[PDB]
């Protein structure tokens, strides 16, 4: 019917819910509010940083879904307050919505590491949103002195695509070899264990040295080594156990939470992530808004691009049929995060989820999913890189379309 | 239980919206014989067909879901993967295909929706098919005894140049 659904945010999650909604029943005018021109991906940016992928490759327009019956008004949302179902944006526009899909991403919390700021980002970069940021870090790695040390500092708790820091360390290490088995990646982490750890370690052993300590990657555990609340353009970071690591390129990855607009609107809870209903992704706080995967609390679904896409669908379907018809049904969601470690070595973790029993509770269907077995043969590791690319090419087409 | 389309939504990530994979290596699974689909899918599940990940994926679904799903993929239209084939070889492929594969690989191995049974090979992504054969020649995948013979002894009267020629020919069929 002639409905307006407003989708705030037009990245993986937002875009997926936008097109699939228009797609699902073309009489609904779907407006997609997004501050900017281009979507730079981040799910394969570390390959730009490693040097094999041009930054051009991960830039993507809205022309696709736009020319698909979606009005892409480039503007930042500013407020949203329900009751009288309006959405306001930094320049004077208020769009009425019958239902709204908020998909803002991660707000990074600079504060948490005293020394770091919004303006420190430009010199010591978290490339955890991509574009410009990925380029800074690439310039710094191209600019590093052979011998130069790079440190990478994972937050902990919930962050976006967990193997991210370690695939970055692999990609970086992959490059550094350009500067002679003479350089070093140092990861100062906030956690005891980590995602696809044994496969990551086996990989590192195999490629960049690792037990050898005539090795190019060093992993330093956590909470101790959690790079806290100090770093400075003296080019030093200081962990929570007070050691000082001086390094030529440091990449601080700050703690994250639901994007800002989710906080203005009232969608976050105690943790600073938005509570959603697992069947339809409608907010358990304000009705008529659906928040998707990053900014939402989705039981073990890792905060990833894939998860965003899936949820996007469950959302798209959930609203459109709920919007103007009847009772939506049950869903299945899926995730797999891929990590390429060297052009020929790739691993993956994959999982299938289902509304476990009844109500809110997403639980992986038992006996399924997993990550590339550690005893994987050459062909698996070699093939997976190609299936990683394929996953990329396909998901950025499924999504903007 | 979810609709076929709910379950099939979540595969778009790796082999295209509707099963038609964009580059460079995932298989398109759009027009797929629903019978071949549960065989393969349940094979992946059991481990008998060597996968890099589909055994992990497959193991979370069960036969009826493979049926809802094959029901869902059967109605799509397959789209040939536009990729580069060899001209000089495109030809020789055809010839060799008749003489060794044509028995079961229906009219260039195309997705003929000719009611039942067929193995789609025209317009499928070359890297995949190259891998496909590797799992065969190496005995990672169950291979039917005639499928073998023609490949295993006969095709190899041409040697690897043979397979090259076949790979170029299925790719010309766009
Ligand atoms: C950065 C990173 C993340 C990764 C990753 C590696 C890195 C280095 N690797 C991944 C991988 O291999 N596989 C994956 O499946 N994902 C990976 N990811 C995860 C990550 O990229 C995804 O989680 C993420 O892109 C998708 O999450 P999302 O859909 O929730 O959000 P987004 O960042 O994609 O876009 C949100 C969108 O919202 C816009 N926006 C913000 N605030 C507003 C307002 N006020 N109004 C309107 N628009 C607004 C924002 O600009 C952004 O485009
Ligand atoms: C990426 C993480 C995948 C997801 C999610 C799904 N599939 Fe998949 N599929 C993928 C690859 C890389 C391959 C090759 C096999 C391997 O693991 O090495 C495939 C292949 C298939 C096939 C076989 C097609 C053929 O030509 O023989 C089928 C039947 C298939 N995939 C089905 C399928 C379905 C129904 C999924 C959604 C639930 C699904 N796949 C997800 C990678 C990925
Ligand atoms: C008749 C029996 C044959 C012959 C003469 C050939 N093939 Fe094909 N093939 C056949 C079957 C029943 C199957 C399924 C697997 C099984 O044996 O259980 C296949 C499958 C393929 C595939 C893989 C398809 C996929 O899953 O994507 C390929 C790539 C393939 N066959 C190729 C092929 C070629 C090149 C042949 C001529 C030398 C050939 N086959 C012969 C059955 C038969």
């Amino acid at each position: 019917a002639g409905r307006k659904v407003v989708v705030v945010g037009g990245g993986t999650g937002g875009a997926t819910a936008a097109k699939y909604i228009k797609l699902a029943d073309p009489s609904i005018e779907v407006t997609l509010i997004e501050p900017n021109t281009d979507y730079y991906t981040c799910y394969l940016s570390n390959e730009v940083i490693g040097g094999d992928r041009k930054l051009e490759s991960i830039k993507h327009g809205y022309d696709g879904l736009r020319a698909h019956g979606i009005q892409v008004v480039h503007d930042s949302a500013t407020g949203i307050d329900p009751d009288k179902k309006l959405v306001k944006t930094a320049g004077g526009a208020e769009f009425g919505y019958d239902r709204c899909v908020v998909a803002p991403g991660i707000e990074l919390i600079y504060d948490k590491i005293e020394g770091y700021s919004e303006e420190a980002a430009a010199k010591l970069p978290h490339a955890w949103k991509a574009g410009e940021q990925t380029a800074i870090l690439r310039k710094q790695l191209e600019d590093m002195a052979d011998g130069g040390t790079v440190v990478i500092a994972p937050p902990a708790a919930p962050f976006r695509c967990p193997p991210g820091p370690y695939e970055r360390a692999s990609q970086v290490a992959y490059y550094l070899k350009a500067h002679k088995p003479m350089s070093k990646v140092i990861i100062l982490d906030s956690s005891q264990t980590f995602s696809k750890q044994s496969q990551f370690s086996k990989g590192w052993e195999r490629l960049y040295g690792f037990g050898t300590e005539n090795a190019m990657i060093e992993w330093h555990p956590g909470p101790d080594s959690a790079v806290v609340k100090v770093d400075g353009g003296e080019m030093m970071v200081e962990t929570a156990f007070g050691d000082e690591f001086k390094a030529d390129v440091i990449n601080l990855i700050p703690p994250q939470r639901a994007g800002k607009i989710a906080q203005i609107a009232g969608l976050t809870n105690d943790a600073g992530w938005c509570p959603v209903d697992i069947k339809t992704f409608e907010s358990s706080i304000h009705k008529g808004i659906h928040v998707i995967g990053d900014a939402s609390i989705a039981n073990p679904m890792p905060k990833s691009g894939y998860s965003a896409n899936s949820q996007g669908k469950v959302a798209a379907a959930a609203v459109v049929v709920l919007l103007k018809g009847e009772e939506p049904g049950t869903p299945s969601y899926l995730n797999t995060c891929y990590s390429i470690l060297a052009p020929a070595y790739g691993i993956s973790v994959a999982a299938i989820y289902r509304p476990n029993a009844d109500g809110s509770a997403i639980e992986s269907v038992p006996d399924s999913g997993g990550v590339t077995p550690v005893d994987a043969p050459d062909w698996v590791l070699e093939r997976e890189v190609q299936y990683a690319y394929s996953w990329y090419n396909n998901i950025v087409h499924d999504t903007f379309g | 239980e979810p609709t076929a389309e709910m379950l099939t939504n979540n595969c778009a990530g790796c082999h295209g919206t509707h099963g038609n994979s964009v580059g460079p290596a995932s298989p398109s699974i759009a027009q797929m014989d629903p019978m071949v689909f549960v065989e393969v899918m349940e094979g992946f599940k059991s481990g008998e067909i060597a996968s890099t990940i589909m055994g992990r994926i497959a193991k979370g679904y069960s036969t009826a879901d493979f049926e809802k799903m094959a029901g869902y993929f059967k109605q799509q239209t397959y789209q040939p993967a536009k990729q580069s084939f060899d001209t000089a070889l495109a030809d020789t492929g055809a010839k060799l295909h008749d003489k060794y594969c044509e028995k079961c690989h229906v009219e260039g191995g195309k997705p003929l929706a000719d009611e039942e049974d067929y193995h789609i090979l025209a317009g499928q992504w070359t890297p995949y098919l190259q891998y496909a054969m590797s799992d065969f020649r190496e005995e990672r995948r169950p291979m039917e005894k005639k499928m073998a013979s023609k490949l295993r002894e006969l095709l190899k009267a041409e040697g690897d140049a043979g397979l090259d020629a076949l790979f170029a020919f299925y790719a010309s069929q766009q």
